[PDB]
C-alpha cells in the first residue's frame, strides 16, 4: 500500500484568513471590551 | 470628602485640594471613564 498523503486545503486561503483573525484579536484587544470572541481572553488568543 | 472628615476648614482643603492639580484623572485609556468623557463632551453648552 502506498501509505497515504495528508489532505490538502488552499494554504492561500488559509494563511490571508489566519493572518486577519490575528490582526483583529490584537486590535479588539485594546478596547477592553467585556465581551471576548469565546469565554474570555484566553479562548479568543490561543487558538488564533 | 475624607479632607472634610479631618475636620478642616473651607480654606484648609481649598489650600490641600490647590497642591494637587497635578492628580486629575488622566485615566481616559480605561474604559470606565471612556464613555463619560465622550458624554460629557456631547453637552449641547459649553
Amino acid at each position: 500500500a502506498p501509505a497515504r498523503l495528508s489532505p490538502a486545503i488552499p494554504l492561500e486561503a488559509l494563511r490571508d484568513k489566519a493572518l486577519r483573525m490575528l490582526g483583529e484579536a490584537v486590535r479588539d484587544g485594546g478596547q477592553h471590551a467585556r465581551d471576548p470572541v469565546g469565554g474570555s481572553v484566553e479562548f479568543q488568543f490561543v487558538p488564533v | 470628602k475624607t479632607r472634610y472628615a479631618l475636620k478642616d476648614t473651607d480654606e484648609e482643603v481649598r489650600e490641600f485640594l490647590q497642591n494637587n492639580l497635578h492628580l486629575q484623572g488622566k485615566v481616559e485609556g480605561s474604559p470606565s471613564l471612556r464613555w463619560q468623557m465622550a458624554l460629557y463632551r456631547g453637552l449641547p453648552g459649553r
